[PDB]
DNA sequence: CACGACCCGCACGTACGCAGC
DNA sequence: GGCTGCGTACGTGCGGGTCGT
């Protein structure tokens, strides 16, 4: 039992080396322009021949270029107790937009959010890592919609030991939405809609939708909502007029469903997306 | 006959041998592992350190300096890997020692599906192709798997910063997010205290354009027993909504570890009804 | 720190496939 | 076709490894 299970072994071991073999064989260039496939010695004295003509297999610029693609990351380094930034990588240009001179010799309480600044403060003391999530100014946003003509605050993830990595994590920054109950009654309203049919939130709150609807698509408008409640949490947009809160018919489509919870599947709510 | 082959054939291998451990001597390792080290991982080491120096340079005061791989390094809360477009890791620090117990020598070269957890391997191969990537996995924990979160971008090969898994305030709740439990810290940051939320669930409190990406969040916590959310915006009881970040477990109580990220936003118009 | 329990690596010896005076 | 330089593939035997009750 155990002279087969060896010999198969090892024949795998053959297969598996004189993989890395060939498969190393086209990476040295010499033997990938070679004419024909050379001698196994040969190969390999070409590869340390070719390897020796060039903190672990990365520099410091590809581990720092690296990071960037990575995960939008820059070094810096403050005092923790000043918040003078002592040192910073150049990647915070490609992340923040802020020259690299701008940064360096400043503060990091300077270069925070103003609200941003108590936890900061919590940073720089004691009474060792580091991590926390702060917003940053941008200069020449990822925190909710961007505002008209404010400056642009991005939320950084901040790791270290003061020495720290910060880094983006863009993936987490994302007509109007609402929310009804199964009789159809306002339960949400996003402000969207004050651009959107102009009424204000409150001003649609505790209503029924039916309410605002045309008279005669209204009876369109329940057997929609009993079916998207009898539709589980499958989607179903339908086209109405709205009247608006200026004495107007908007052509108004919204999809709509039942969300029903990940575990209990109990419907919460249904939401709406109500575009004109 | 075979005294030649004999005497021959040991001068082959002596050759041989002394190349590979030649070699071995020059890798970007100290002296002390790349002297005595494994005849395999050898040219495992080598190809990886060509295809990953290809793949970097075919793509787009002296202190703070002198270490700025072992700052880089040791100031994340995780490990940073390299693929390519096959999912062989090209690259891996030396602190995945630290999160998943496995050997940088170990990990370099193979491939990554082999320390994945089977069963989130098409999830992988899905986000690899077998464009910013964002996702959860597990990953051969030797401290039986680890839930790895994984951030990066995948230029035909990825790039990722990764970080294990076990200002702020803690929830206690069911696995349907009905809140059971809650620390009092909330009323430093919110206008409810922890009888106004515990009973209800989470969804009657996540902003009505979130539930979405909370509901994507509530799956993967399901299946896999970890899980951190995007930014969303938990509603106020008078109106708006403040920023959070949770990360969250099972084994069963949800914990919920909300990060706090920004004051009440947008306190006037009410968007829920329960803002009413 | 033992002990067969092995498993895995390693090299050894050899057997089969190709050049050529 | 003799037989030797030259090289890769095969199988097994040995010494250094880690578990387990």
């Amino acid at each position: 039992l155990a002279r087969e299970n060896h010999s198969e072994i090892e024949r795998r071991r053959r297969n598996k080396m004189t993989a890395y073999i060939t498969e190393l064989s086209d990476m040295v260039p010499t033997c990938s322009a070679l004419a024909r496939k050379p001698d196994k010695l040969t190969i390999l004295r070409m590869a340390v021949s070719h390897m020796k003509s060039l903190p672990s297999f990365l520099t410091d610029q590809e581990l720092k270029h690296l990071i960037l693609e990575a995960a939008d990351g820059f070094l810096f380094i403050v005092s923790c107790e000043t918040g003078r930034v002592v040192y910073v990588s150049d990647s915070v240009t490609p992340v923040l937009n802020q020259p690299q001179s701008e940064w360096f010799g400043s503060t990091l309480y300077d270069q925070v959010h103003p609200d941003d600044v108590d936890k900061l403060r919590e940073q720089l003391s004691t009474s060792s890592r580091r991590s926390f999530i702060c917003r940053m100014r941008c200069g020449t946003n990822g925190l909710g919609s961007v505002k008209e003509g404010e400056p642009h605050f991005v939320v950084v993830h901040c790791t270290g030991y003061l020495v720290a990595i910060g880094r983006l994590q863009v993936t987490s920054s994302p007509e109007f939405i609402s929310r009804h109950n199964i009789e159809g009654i306002f339960t949400f309203v996003d402000h969207r809609c004050v651009a959107t049919v102009g009424y204000q939130p409150q001003e649609l709150l505790g209503k029924n939708i039916v309410e605002f609807c045309h008279p005669e698509d209204q009876q369109l408008l329940r057997d929609s909502f009993q079916q998207v409640v009898k539709l589980k949490g499958q989607v179903l947009s339908v086209m109405f007029r709205f009247r608006s809160k200026t004495r107007e018919w908007l052509w108004m489509r919204t999809s709509s469903f039942t969300f029903q919870n990940p575990y209990s599947d109990e419907i919460e709510y249904i939401i709406c997306t109500n575009t004109n | 006959r075979k005294e030649k082959s004999r005497d021959a054939a040991r001068s082959r291998r002596g050759k041989e041998n002394f190349e590979f451990y030649e070699l071995a001597k020059l890798l970007p390792l100290p002296a002390a592992i790349t002297s005595q080290l494994d005849k395999a991982s050898i040219i495992r080491l080598t190809i990886s350190y060509l295809k990953m120096r290809d793949f970097a340079n075919q793509g787009d005061i002296e202190v703070f300096e002198a270490h700025l791989g072992s700052h880089i390094l040791q100031s994340l809360d995780g490990f940073v890997f390299a693929l390519n477009q096959e999912g062989k890791f090209l690259y891996i620090s030396e602190t995945v020692s630290i999160y998943l117990g496995l050997s940088q020598v170990e990990l370099t070269g193979s491939s990554v599906f082999d320390y994945v957890h089977p069963g989130d391997h098409v999830e992988m191969a899905e986000q690899l192709g077998m464009l910013e990537r964002s996702f959860f996995i597990r990953m051969k924990s030797t401290l039986g798997y680890k839930v790895i979160h994984i951030t990066g971008r995948l230029r035909m090969g990825l790039v990722v910063v990764a970080h294990a898994l076990p200002h702020m305030f803690v929830t206690r709740v069911n696995m349907d997010l009905n809140i059971i439990y809650c620390e009092n810290r909330i009323s430093d940051y919110m206008d409810l205290t922890p009888v106004d939320i515990v009973g209800k669930r989470c969804y009657h409190f996540i902003h009505a354009e979130d539930v979405e990406g909370i509901r994507h969040s509530h799956l993967d916590l399901l299946n896999k027993g970890q899980c951190v959310t995007k930014y969303y915006r938990w509603m106020q009881k008078n109106g708006g909504y403040i920023w959070i970040q949770s990360s969250a477990t099972i084994a069963k109580n949800i914990i919920w570890v909300n990060y706090l990220l920004s004051n009440p936003e947008y306190k006037d118009t009410p968007m829920d009804i329960a803002q009413l």
